[PDB]
């Protein structure tokens, strides 16, 4: 009945992006989902709600005295779609503890039942560098079952999708958590869909869809908008949609095999 | 003997998985009075093994509830969640004069009370807005210091700038302590961290004064904590034989005394675990030389006033061997009291890191014989001096486990065990009188010629008690 | 010095003139202590009301709380399970004080592990040390099972609980079938009686969520009893009395009654009695589930209606005379046994006895602090008493809960002076003694700093202590008291009855003075 | 005086690149220098090191026992140019915190005593996401006094950028911290520097420097080498040249005035 994703991916590759114009694809097809972002900048929902939706979990908590006293009603509006969203929050850089805050708001969405209404789908946007145990609360037992890593053709960001793999084993053998595949945000680099497939081979999954660089992207980003809003006509708009169907019919749920760099 | 012992070593091994076996084989020896160098024979200051119930704290007890916590005229800040600052509230005996929430702050606990939102924002906030309060409320605190606990240090707060900049708004010493309870493997570092702060924030204030009046005869007493009053009764032996205490670390000590530490001719070391740190560094930067002595017990008390006297003029030797021949019939009373009630029983203890090797003495001078012993938390200079203190063939063990204790007690049978609040009620039920040696069971003072009158008493109370025969029903 | 045959202790011995004067001489020497003059007025202004308004003006600042941290809770919660090793993934220093705190007020044993996390496993996780420490304490201390809780540092890292469990057992560190239940209990949430709640959810969901599919509500015929956070030994006694003696089965889930008062016998116990591993697997086929402190009992019950199904019955904790009468009676309903004729009688001892002592309880003036539900389990019964109860503090208390206390207070004539605090400590409550005395204050063994403080103002503004609640560390044997059911309230009676009576005599126990009012006959 | 620099950005931007060159630039000129890693990854010193930088501070700690067993000389290792790496190390993903692995690495190296030499630099290489107060003890009292923000003319870096200057000023107000400027680490936008210069015009700083991209740095990168060293000859050990000289002659420390989210906006606008 229903579906929890958990999208990962090197720092600065296209998550919160990838995730929110999916969100909105799903929506459009008819399906219930909820966004909980995971990051403390908290801009995961930013273009589903228009310009606002100024409440975070932290924030709401830190005002309202304790999380305990805090009710649902106060942190989960709907923007586009009917798509619901929701925000951990967290401190500004260079403070406390981001971590603790995500592992708070999940514990939080759990206590009041927010997983329960008639939801198709969860998805968790986390931040790039998964630097303790707090950002891996999504992938818990009972939280995300599958788990998506966005990806490029450069260097840098395979091997990110590599490492996020081997925190991912941990929690994958010891738990039903699965890897759903590698989404390939392009960077315009040479025969970059080959090369993507041929990591996700090595490491047992697929490359579920090969996403163009088109800047309506970052135009529609401009106008805190998911593409599928800004321009419904649009190429990458049905790229979106392409990347949604498949999502939907996925099947290929796999624990994966990190390499060695060589 | 000897093979029995180490048979029973091995012998009580045999229960544990493969890699806690190498370990715990590493901190349990059969003693040779011979062995100088104790790294030959036993190892300590390791990790404990996860799971094994070993008795030690953490590096904030060490901290907070051992050298900060008894400065009296100071106010110590649990900095964090409520659990540490509760649990170790007035549990410690370091006793003080003073008007408790007006002038002294010794028995009361100050917390910053994470809550959530705390952790996750971080508290440098709240701990600023806290020293206000604090200043606001008891505005004859001569001194602030912030103690972190666990959380503290894993999330990045800056108390540091904190205690610079409100110290300065202020004009009051605000001492940032790291002491979080993750560091180090047990109370041991605390004190470390603990000496090093007294020394980078306190210590120093005085250097350009020189107002304060020295004598040739001034001393200070570093590392006792007064439990019971054991300082107050060292104290007035240092005195009555004509020198002058200006110093007492930290058992009834002042923040003052602290800072005039500095002026004196020499200092006298009683626990040399909790601050050979400072001691070393004082004779480093202002020349003072430092002695270790123990006043468990009339031999060691009358071996430590001889040795201590002796670094100074005839006059103060005069004085000694007033003082010794003042407390000779008092302690001789005691001995022809006591003693015959105590020849030739025998002990085990387990205490933290000075104690197993400091009242051995006390316990021989009433004919009684420590057949083991061995620390919470020392490291091998304290059992390069315990080896020679106890006799071939005793047990010795280091961070030892409570089900390595209790075998080993099940073997020697001891008539007398002498351990902590987590040990006592164990061993009561298998019929073994027992004492507590931290807290002295709420007794004492036990250091000096006074103490020892306590010390014998409390001994044959509980050795000899009537309760000792009921433990078995008579029909079974 | 010491005259051999009266040895003096630190008390009287420092009052002898040598170390009295030796001290006047530190204190001038090398003390810089405030004058006496300063002192004095100092003090006496922190007894005042322009105080209290500064006092009761803090944000951050926290003096002599009124509470602990979780785990405390968790380990009591698992102390309760036949051969259950409480285990705490932490810090160890944490266990230490656990230990040392039931020591402390149980006189008795309190066995307890941690896996020992040091800086190392601070940065890289507590992986390795969950794996070690599980396989260490299995091998050597041998439980049936291992009740795994959290101290504030694993917390603040997101140590995943269920996945280093998982892994050990996985890899052979553990066997698979070996029960370890768990529960997050982070420090910087709540306080210690919500670390009993979260872990107590830990093992009834252990034991029941896989297999609810062939359970029945009822078929077991008995009733479920969670007590909570509890250490009056004669707490758990009573319930088992009242229930056994009404013929009603029953099931104790969490009975820490036997391991925590073994016998002096030549033997030392590690593990005794206690709920076992059955019970809780049966426990979703029973009547129905009673909680006997329900105000921190709120995520198993959420659970327990959830899960297993049972009409869990809204009930206040079984103190004093009405909620007794309605604990009986709602278990008489769940159960079909009526009530018997014993348990009618002791009611009707207890009346007797409130009307027998209802002439010195009248008006009497009480401050009182403790844990959410035995504070109002204290007020009501307080009230039925024709006592009236001024300064009500609950440190770990919630918005919810004092709407509720409020209600009780505004329902009875002698709640008319009464206040309820929340979020506030025992520094606060201090200021509440001095600017509004009470007669008593009871509360836990903390409170003797506060009646050394109000004595140091005066004979006459000294408030004496009453010491019912936890901990109690400066009397003994005071744990195998009782305070629920009629028995409790007898208890209760008979203690405050008698510190009213010890006091009045004391303060006219003056030869021609006040001894004209030193009556026999009371 | 020993001058400290701490190296922030958007994550990928290319802060450990640009680190390591300019400071192969910098040992070049002469100066005496050390390069503190303050990432999980070992990777910021693996450039001047020629091979992956397998002993950071945290395992060698972890392996001894703890940190207070290990000695500094098997952890502080010489590169190009005499130039001093160590790596705080850390978790690999998803477990632990990475925080605390640099609050303890920088607090040994300030017991070891290892800015008791004649240091001329020492630069902090951090982490992406300053998620906490441990990635920010580069820049407390004693540490670090000067921060670069390596940015690009790319959205998601200019956010970025102004985000971190959040940041900054809670402790450029409590210490010394101070925002020296940013390096434009180009992705090709148009008119890309144009938008990091009137970027820095809003917070009150500069662009220090224009970093071309040149696919140089990743030859030279996979010879696990800085281009100063892989070719001396070629342009872009020029571009890092020049960076390096106006670091060194830098003298425009402020406190950064961070903007709205709609400025930012309007100032993409403006320019594309
Ligand atoms: N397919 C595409 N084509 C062009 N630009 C794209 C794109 N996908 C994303 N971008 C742009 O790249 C930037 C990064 O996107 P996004 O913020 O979703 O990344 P992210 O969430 O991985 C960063 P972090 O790890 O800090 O959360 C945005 O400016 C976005 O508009
Ligand atoms: N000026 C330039 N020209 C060409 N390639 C460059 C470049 N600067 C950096 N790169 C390349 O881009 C990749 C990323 O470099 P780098 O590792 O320094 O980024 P970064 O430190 O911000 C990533 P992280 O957030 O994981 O620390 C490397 O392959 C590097 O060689
Ligand atoms: S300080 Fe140490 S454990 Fe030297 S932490 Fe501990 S009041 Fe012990 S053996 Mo409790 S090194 Fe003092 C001690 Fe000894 S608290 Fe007391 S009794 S002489
Ligand atoms: S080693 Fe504290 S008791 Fe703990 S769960 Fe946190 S509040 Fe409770 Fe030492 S500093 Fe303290 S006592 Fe531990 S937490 Fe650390
Ligand atoms: S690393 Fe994760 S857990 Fe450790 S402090 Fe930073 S955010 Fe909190
Ligand atoms: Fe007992
Ligand atoms: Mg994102
Ligand atoms: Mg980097």
């Amino acid at each position: 009945a229903m579906r929890q994703c958990a999208i990962y991916g090197k720092g600065g590759i296209g998550k919160s992006t990838t995730t929110q114009n999916l969100v909105a694809a799903l929506a459009e097809m008819g399906k219930k989902v909820m966004i909980v972002g995971c990051d403390p900048k908290a801009d995961s929902t930013r273009l589903i709600l228009h310009s606002k939706a100024q409440n975070t979990i932290m924030e709401m908590a830190a005002e309202a005295g304790t999380v305990e006293d805090l009710e649902l009603e106060d942190v989960l509006k709907a923007g586009y779609g009917g798509v619901k969203c929701v925000e951990s929050g967290g401190p500004e850089p260079g403070v406390g503890c981001a971590g603790r805050g995500v592992i708070t708001a999940i514990n939080f969405l759990e206590e009041e039942g927010a997983y329960e209404d008639d939801l198709d789908f969860v998805f968790y946007d986390v931040l790039g560098d998964v630097v303790c145990g707090g950002f891996a609360m999504p992938i818990r037992e009972n939280k995300a079952q599958e788990i998506y890593i966005v990806c490029s053709g450069e260097m840098m960001a395979m091997y990110a999708a590599n490492n996020i793999s081997k925190g991912i084993v941990k929690y994958a053998n010891s738990g039903s958590v699965r890897l759903g595949g590698l989404i390939c945000n392009s960077r315009n680099t040479d025969r970059e869909d080959e090369l993507i497939i041929a990591l996700a081979n090595k490491l047992g999954t697929q490359m579920i869809h090969f996403v163009p660089r088109d800047n309506v992207v970052q135009r529609a980003e401009i106008r805190r908008m998911t593409v599928i809003e800004y321009d419904p006509k649009a190429k990458q708009a049905d790229e979106y949609r392409a990347l949604a169907r498949k999502v939907v019919d996925n099947k290929l749920l796999v624990i994966p095999n990190p390499i060695t760099m060589d | 003997s000897r093979e029995e012992v180490e048979s029973l070593i091995q012998e009580v091994l045999e229960v544990y998985p493969e890699k806690a076996r190498k370990d715990r084989n590493k901190h349990l020896a059969v003693n040779d009075p011979a062995v100088t160098q104790s790294k030959k024979c036993i190892i300590s200051n390791k990790k404990s093994q996860p799971g094994l119930m070993t008795i030690r704290g953490c590096a904030y007890a060490g901290s907070k509830g051992v050298v900060w916590g008894p400065i009296k005229d100071m106010i110590h800040i649990s900095h964090g969640p409520v659990g540490c600052g509760q649990y170790s509230r007035a549990g410690r005996r370091n006793y003080y004069i003073g008007t408790t929430g007006v002038n002294a702050f010794v028995t009361m606990n100050f917390t910053s009370d994470f809550q959530e939102k705390d952790i996750v924002f971080g508290g440098d906030k709240k701990l600023a807005k806290l020293i206000d309060e604090v200043e606001t409320l008891f505005p004859l605190n001569k001194g602030i210091s912030v103690q972190s606990e666990c959380p503290i240090g894993l999330i990045g707060d800056d108390i540091e700038s904190v205690s610079k900049v409100k110290g300065a708004e202020l004009s009051k010493t605000i001492v940032p302590v790291r002491c979080e309870g993750f560091r180090g493997v047990s109370q041991s570092l605390g004190h470390h961290i603990a000496n090093d702060a007294v020394r980078d924030w306190v210590l120093g204030k005085r250097d350009e004064d020189t107002t304060f009046a020295s004598t040739p005869y001034d001393v200070a007493i570093i590392g006792d904590y007064n439990i019971g009053g054991d300082a107050w009764s060292s104290r007035i032996l240092l005195e009555e034989m004509g020198l002058r205490c200006v110093a007492q670390w930290s058992g009834d000590g002042s923040i003052s005394e602290i800072e005039l530490t500095p002026k004196v001719k020499l200092n006298l070391v009683h626990c040399y675990r909790s601050m050979n740190y400072i001691s070393r560094h004082m004779e480093e930067k202002y020349g003072i030389p430092w002695m270790e002595y123990n006043f468990f017990g009339p031999t060691k008390t009358i071996e430590s006033l001889r040795a201590i006297a002796a670094k100074f003029d005839e006059s103060i030797q005069k004085k000694c061997e007033e003082v010794i021949a003042k407390y000779k019939p008092e302690w001789e009373a005691v001995v022809a009291k006591y003693r015959p009630r105590l020849e030739g029983k025998r002990v085990m203890l387990y205490i933290g890191g000075l104690r197993p090797r400091h009242v051995i003495g006390a316990y021989e001078d009433l004919g009684m014989e420590v057949v083991g012993t061995g620390y919470e938390f020392a490291h091998n200079d304290d059992y390069d001096r315990t080896m020679k203190e106890m006799g071939d063939s005793t047990l010795l063990y280091d961070d030892v486990t409570g089900y390595e204790f209790e075998e080993f007690v099940k073997r020697i049978k001891p008539d007398l065990i002498g351990s902590g609040i987590k040990e006592k009620f164990i061993f009561q039920k298998m019929g073994i009188p027992f004492r507590q040696m931290h807290s002295w069971d709420y007794s004492g003072p036990y250091h000096g010629f006074d103490g020892f009158a306590i010390f014998a008493r409390d001994m044959d109370m509980t050795l000899n008690n009537p309760c000792w025969k009921k433990l078995q029903a008579p029909w079974e | 010095s010491q005259q051999v045959d009266k040895i003096k202790a630190s008390y009287p011995l420092f009052l002898d003139q040598d170390y009295k004067d030796m001290l006047a001489k530190k204190r001038d020497g090398f003390e810089e202590k405030y004058p006496q003059d300063k002192i004095d007025e100092v003090f006496q202004w922190t007894t005042t009301k322009e105080y209290q308004e500064l006092n009761f003006q803090r944000e951050a600042l926290t003096v002599n709380p009124a509470k602990a941290c979780q785990p405390l809770g968790a380990v009591l919660c698992a102390l309760g399970f036949e051969k259950t090793m409480p285990y705490v993934h932490g810090s160890q220093g944490c266990v230490a004080y656990f230990r040392s705190y039931f020591n402390r007020h149980f006189r008795e044993p309190v066995s307890c592990v941690s896996d020992s996390m040091t800086e190392d496993a601070a940065v890289f996780g507590g992986q390795q040390n969950m794996k070690d420490g599980l396989q260490n304490c299995k091998a050597t201390y041998k439980p049936d099972m291992i009740a795994v809780s959290t101290t504030c540092m694993a917390e603040v890292i997101g140590d995943d609980l269920n996945a280093f469990i998982n892994n050990s057992k996985k890899e052979g560190f553990i066997p698979d079938e070996f029960p370890v239940p768990f529960a997050h209990t982070p420090s910087f949430v709540g306080s210690h009686v919500t670390g009993w709640d979260n872990m107590f959810e830990g093992i009834a969901r252990y034991f029941t969520l896989k297999s609810m599919d062939d359970k029945v509500v009822g078929s077991n015929k008995k009733i479920n009893i969670v007590p909570g956070f509890e250490t009056y030994l004669g707490n758990f006694r009573v319930i088992k009395r009242m229930l056994s003696e009404m013929g009603v089965g029953y099931s104790l889930l969490s009975d820490p009654e036997e391991v925590l008062d073994t016998p002096a016998d030549g033997q030392f116990r590690m593990y005794a009695g206690g709920t076992t591993q059955e019970e809780m697997k049966d426990a979703p086929n029973a009547l129905n589930t009673v909680l006997l402190q329900p105000w921190h009992l709120e995520k198993t019950k959420k659970f327990v209606e959830g899960t297993w199904k049972h009409e869990v019955p809204k009930l206040n904790i079984p103190m004093g005379l009405d909620w007794t009468d309605e604990f009986l009676m709602k278990v008489s309903e769940i159960s079909g046994q009526p009530i018997p004729a014993s348990l009618t009688k002791e009611r009707g001892r207890l009346v007797d006895m409130m009307t027998d002592s209802h002439t010195w309880l009248h008006g009497k003036r009480f401050a009182l602090w403790g844990d959410p539900d035995f504070v109002m389990g204290l007020v009501k019964f307080l009230l039925e008493l024709g006592c009236e109860p001024v300064h009500i503090l609950c440190h770990n208390g919630n918005k919810r809960w004092k709407k509720a206390v409020d209600a009780i207070l505004a329902a009875s004539p002698y709640g008319k002076n009464a206040t309820v605090y929340i979020g506030k400590d025992l520094w606060h409550l201090r200021s509440l003694v001095f600017t509004d005395k009470p007669d008593f204050m009871i509360g836990n063994s903390y409170g003797k700093f506060i009646q050394r403080d109000t004595l140091h103002k005066g004979k006459e503004f000294e408030v004496p202590l009453i010491r019912i609640g936890f901990p109690i560390f400066d009397r003994h044997h005071l744990h195998r008291s009782t305070t629920l059911g009629y028995e409790g309230a007898m208890q209760i009676l008979t203690t405050l009855v008698n510190s009213i009576l010890e006091r009045l005599d004391e303060e006219t126990r003056g030869m021609q003075a006040t001894d004209y009012n030193h009556d026999l006959v009371r």
